[PDB]
């Protein structure tokens, strides 16, 4: 299995960016995709998750409205769209697999 | 009350 | 095509192909069957009678060495469609079903490759029993399982294997009442039996609580809020009994309605 | 029902003197050609007959087939005069294999037969005429339709709905004779409204949920409910007027002129 | 949201010395099925986090 | 609506060519067509994908009409119980949209292809229900790939747009609800000496609650949307509960005396000078 | 027995004084209970034209 | 309870001897048992009386 993330992006304040995570080698629709934020200083903050098979999504309190998740079932990719950007939003974003209450998030993307 | 009693008698009886 | 009908007549010829016999070779070797459940629709969960109804596609794959041919002798044909009622099948059924319906619904064709590989993906509507936990209703999470076994052959005759460790949602229609959390599958043996093998799927589903919130919880809270008002009502007004008796009646009616919604089990009380 | 079907099959003939003078024999209907005559307006999707009983074949080729069937047919229910209604539930029969060019359907009799009928107990049979229909624009279409004209026996619904409703309606006017000092007007008028609403809901559960017409009883209950809502508003107003005092209100001179002098004379009150 | 606080913020220990990290939650994180779902991850510099422990009594292969 | 399932009685019209069932009518006394049992010949395996509590395939198996040029016409009947998501936002003035997806189960696009016999669903022999009217029933041709299989599978999906006739539920639910709602404000015009304010407001609350439950007996237990009628009933119940609270407070105020309470000077000035004047009520 | 118990209350309204202000409550409640019993009994044992249960 | 009826899901285990369904496994590649459709052989007619 392997999760492949898009390349680096440089944006202006107030703009919008869209990151992608492509999963292969496993049933993409049956695994939740976790989005994690890591500012250069320190700290892993979870943004939310999406289940590609359905449209179900969850967001943490801090990122409600800020981030929107979508998934493409045909091309096995999941997308996170970030709202009006700020210097506080500069960080490295990760995508990871996850199945709640069972084997959990043993594979990560390279980071964006 | 008496006036409305009369009116209701008429309406109910004419509700044929 | 003339070549296709020649091939199909040759393959299913009852003189040399008996569908009652396991396609076993090498003496005591066993037939390996790959299983994979694809969920198309979670039709309903009935809490009162404790049944889950689903529309699933049950992938079953195995090798039948007797259904082999040489493509060069048959116009270079690589695979053919055969009726599943005329070939040996592993009688894989849903053991924990309710309504006493073990088999699949349709019995579609099987795709057969020239090397003996069989692909069979019949659709089914299944009703399975599951244990309903009422404690946190209507914010409850349910765990309903689907146990698949063969009711003809034991572990010495076939081996059940999982194609994947989760059920597939590639062609899923969302429910609107229940959110899918996880659909893991596991292959279970019995160390003290040696002839037991099953594949079970755990359907972890989470209720969307808005409907029952709006229709039960808020009315209940509103009625309960009236329970204190009797002690601020003056005794002169002559209405205390009306109010307190009415509140008691409303609470009892809501209790009965809830009792009619949840299953009548005694293992726990809804909060 | 029994779906009697008769036709001639020239291939099933024999000479009686060559078979001990037998005039008729029984053949399983699975083994002979049949006309595939079934019910088209069925609900639940059950077209064919129930059992496929034996057919009686005469030596000249006449076939007599009398299979039983349980049929569930859709029919338009008219609710206007419920519970004294009479229904007209049709029953359309056709061959789903052969069209008019291959078989012609014909009525043995202009009416269905009641020779072995067991009375229902809640519905009375009035008429059971049959009629054969062709389509002048199609020419391959033919059917037989029976109209089942039945009449409801209304005693049960009279007793259980009509008379309780009449009793409740008889009380809808008593609120205006109840004195304001007894302190019980609201009890009466609210109870009357709630009872009327309950009976309206019960009826709504009994009749089909169609919008082609309203039952007369439902219209009457609706009208009474509106009247009683009006009476509740009026009773609140009357109670408000009754509990007025010089320390909270002042009676306008026109109130005197009208209500204490003129209107009492008109209503014979004094 | 459940709050997890890890102590110590830093842990200096020379090679071969046992290390202990304490992890405490805002409230209990037990689950009905009889398991507690807590997990440990390590992140070397310049690399994505890696899974070490899940269902603490267990250990990732 | 409660179970989110539509039951239809349809005729499934199918027509294809068989290259082996061909003959010259000049060799058989000018016989141009025949009717043969459909179980004796090859048939396409068309199934209903979104089957819910029914059969996936045609089970009746009537006779097919076979023409001398190899054409096969087969029109079996079927009763189908399909799934469809119900939108009850505007109930009972609502319009539903229930779809039926048909496609060959085991033959990809390169082996069996579908063709729209006619875009619309034929209604020449339709039996009117009296509860719903069909606005539009059109079949759309699609093709798609599934994870199971490497090939493209076509399907035809019919969308049934049906409009409810609202008179029945109007008469039987809306008007009673509005009549009860009219009474929600009457408690504030009732004098305190009549001793019946609690009776009225409690009765209204309980009637509204019974109506809300009766509604919940009809709509599906879904959480995507909330019916407007349910929202209206819930907000009315909330305000009637507030009215009961206010009525208890008002009855408590009305029955006060110098021997049990004392009137604050600010209450005196406010509620005997300012508010009475702003409400157009002047003391004698 | 419940029917007889309810029926026995139908006469009490005439011994109830007017000053207590409860006559309407009593007689209306009796009527409601009797209607409920009639409907329930009809559900159990439906009256038909030829014979009505006593 | 209302209808005084009990519904159960059981397996009706049955076992008997058929003197004609015997073979020497040495003659058949050491085949010691087989699975056959129950409708091809004689079966006892055990029925639930009540
Ligand atoms: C949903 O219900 C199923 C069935 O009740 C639960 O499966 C059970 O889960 C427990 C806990 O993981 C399993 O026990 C554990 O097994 C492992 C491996 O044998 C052992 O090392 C542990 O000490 C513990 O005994 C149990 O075997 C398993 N049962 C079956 C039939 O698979 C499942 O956990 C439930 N899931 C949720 C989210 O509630
Ligand atoms: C009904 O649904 C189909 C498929 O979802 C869509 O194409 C069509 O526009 C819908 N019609 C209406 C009136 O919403
Ligand atoms: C080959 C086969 O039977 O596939 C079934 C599934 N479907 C209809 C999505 C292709």
């Amino acid at each position: 299995v392997q999760l492949q993330q898009s390349g680096a992006e440089v944006m202006k304040p107030g703009a919008s960016v869209k990151i992608s995570c492509k999963g292969t080698g496993y049933t993409f629709s049956s695994y939740w995709i976790e989005w994690v934020k890591q500012r250069p200083g320190h700290g892993l903050e979870r943004i939310g998750e999406i289940l590609p098979g359905s449209g179900s999504t969850n967001y943490n309190e801090k990122f409600r409205g800020k981030a929107t998740f979508t998934a493409d079932k045909s091309s096995k990719t999941a997308y996170m769209q970030l709202s009006s950007l700020t210097s506080e939003d500069s960080a490295v974003y990760y995508c990871a697999r996850y199945l709640p209450y069972y084997y959990a998030m043993d594979y990560w993307g390279q980071g964006t | 009350d008496r006036l409305f009693l009369w009116i209701f008698v008429f309406v109910c009886v004419f509700g044929t | 095509t003339d070549t296709e009908e020649r091939l199909v007549e040759h393959l299913l010829d009852p003189s040399r192909y008996n569908k009652l016999i396991r396609p076993a070779t090498n003496g005591s070797e066993l037939v390996t069957v790959q299983l994979m459940v694809s969920l198309a629709q979670l039709i309903s969960v009935h809490e009162r009678e404790q049944i889950m109804t689903t529309n699933v596609w049950l992938t079953q794959e195995w090798e039948d060495y007797r259904l082999t041919w040489k493509p060069e002798e048959f116009d270079n044909m690589k695979k053919v469609r055969l009726p599943s009622k005329h070939i040996w099948l592993p009688d894989v059924v849903l053991y924990n079903n309710a309504d006493g319906m073990y088999e699949v619904s349709f019995y579609s064709n099987a795709v057969v490759s020239y090397d003996g590989s069989i692909f069979w993906l019949p659709p089914a509507i299944y009703k399975s029993a599951c244990k309903i936990e009422v404690k946190h209703f209507p914010f409850d999470q349910q765990n309903c399982t689907m146990k698949f076994r063969s009711w003809t052959y034991d572990r010495t005759e076939i081996d059940l294997v999982l194609k994947s460790e989760v059920a597939s949602l590639d062609d899923f229609t969302p429910s609107g009442e229940w959110d899918i959390v996880a659909l893991p599958g596991r292959r279970n043996e019995n160390p003290d039996d040696s002839t037991y093998v099953d594949i079970t799927y755990d359907f972890i589903i989470r209720r969307k609580p808005l409907f029952y919130t709006i229709n039960l919880i808020i009315p209940c809270v509103l009625i309960t809020s009236l329970a204190i008002l009797v002690f601020y009502l003056p005794s002169d007004c002559g209405e205390k009994m009306t109010l307190c008796i009415s509140v008691l009646l409303a609470l009892t009616v809501f209790l009965l309605l809830i009792s009619k919604i949840v299953p009548p089990t005694s293992l726990d009380v809804p909060l | 029902v029994w779906l009697t079907q008769e036709w001639e099959d020239y291939r099933l003939t024999w000479k009686p003197e060559e078979f001990d003078n037998m005039k008729k024999v029984r053949l399983p209907s699975k083994h002979i050609w049949l006309p595939d005559v079934v019910l088209y307006n069925n609900a639940d999707g059950m077209y064919e007959v129930s059992f496929y009983s034996n057919a009686v074949v005469s030596y000249d080729g006449s076939i007599f087939w009398l299979p039983p069937a349980i049929y569930k047919s859709a029919c338009k229910i008219e609710v206007k005069h419920f519970p004294f209604d009479q229904q007209n539930c049709t029953m359309k029969f056709r061959s789903w294999t052969y069209d008019r060019t291959e078989i012609d359907l014909v009525l043995k009799s202009e009416v269905a037969s009641l020779d072995d009928f067991t009375p229902s107990g809640e519905w009375d049979i009035v008429a059971l005429p049959g009629r054969r229909n062709e389509n002048p624009d199609d020419s391959t279409y033919v059917d037989i339709t029976y109209d089942f004209i039945i009449r409801r026996k209304p005693l049960f619904y009279t007793i259980n709905l009509i008379i309780p409703c009449v009793l409740i309606t008889s009380l809808a006017i008593l609120v205006f004779y109840l004195p304001s000092d007894c302190g019980e007007k609201m009890t009466l008028c609210i109870s009357v409204l709630l009872a009327l609403t309950v009976f309206l809901l019960l009826i709504s559960k009994i009749v089909p949920p169609t919008s082609l017409d309203v039952p007369l009883v439902g219209k009457y209950l609706m009208f009474t409910m509106v009247l009683v809502t009006f009476s509740i508003v009026t009773s609140v107003c009357v109670l408000n007027v009754h509990h007025r005092s010089p320390t909270t209100h002042t009676m306008a001179p026109w109130v005197k002129v009208v209500f204490l002098e003129k209107l009492p004379a008109l209503l014979f009150m004094q | 949201d459940v709050l997890m606080t890890q102590t110590p913020l830093s842990l200096p220990v020379s090679l071969g010395d046992q290390a202990s990290i304490s992890c405490r939650s805002s409230q209990s994180i037990v689950h009905s099925n009889g398991n507690t779902y807590l997990e440990w991850y390590l992140q070397k510099p310049g690399q994505s986090p890696k899974l070490l422990i899940y269902k603490v009594s267990n250990r990732f292969s | 609506e409660k179970n989110q399932m539509m039951t239809t009685n349809v005729w499934v019209k199918q027509e294809w060519h068989d290259y082996k069932l061909r003959w010259d009518p000049a060799d058989y006394e000018n016989v141009t067509s025949i009717r043969i049992p459909s179980e004796l010949i090859w048939r396409p395996d068309i199934v209903l994908y979104n089957n819910a509590d029914g059969d996936f395939a045609v089970t009746h198996l009537t006779k097919a009409h076979l023409f001398h040029d190899g054409r096969v016409q087969w029109t079996p009947p079927a009763i189908y119980k399909s799934s469809c998501s119900i939108d009850v936002t505007f109930f009972p003035f609502d319009q539903q949209n229930c779809t039926m997806k048909f496609g060959s189960w085991t033959y990809d696009k390169a082996k069996i292809d579908l063709v729209n016999m006619h875009s619309r669903v034929d209604q020449l022999d339709f039996w009117e229900s009296g509860e719903w009217v069909i606005v539009d029933a059109v079949g759309t041709y699609n093709t798609r790939k599934y994870e199971c299989c490497a090939e493209i599978y076509p399907d035809i999906t019919y969308a049934f747009v049906i409009r409810r006739l609202p008179l029945f539920y109007t008469i039987n639910l809306i008007i009673p609800c509005l009549l009860i709602s009219c009474l929600t404000v009457l408690v504030f015009y009732l004098p305190s000496e009549c001793g019946e304010k609690i009776t009225l407001c409690i009765s209204v609350l309980l009637s509204l609650t019974v109506f809300l439950l009766l509604i919940t007996e009809i709509i599906p237990s879904t959480s995507l949307v909330i019916p407007l009628i349910g929202e209206y009933l819930l907000f009315t119940m909330i305000f009637v509960t507030l009215s009961i609270v206010i009525t208890v407070f008002v009855l408590n105020v009305h029955h006060r005396s110098p021997r049990t309470h004392t009137m604050p000077t600010w209450v005196r000035r406010v509620f005997l000078d300012i508010v009475p004047r702003l409400l157009l009520m002047k003391r004698p």
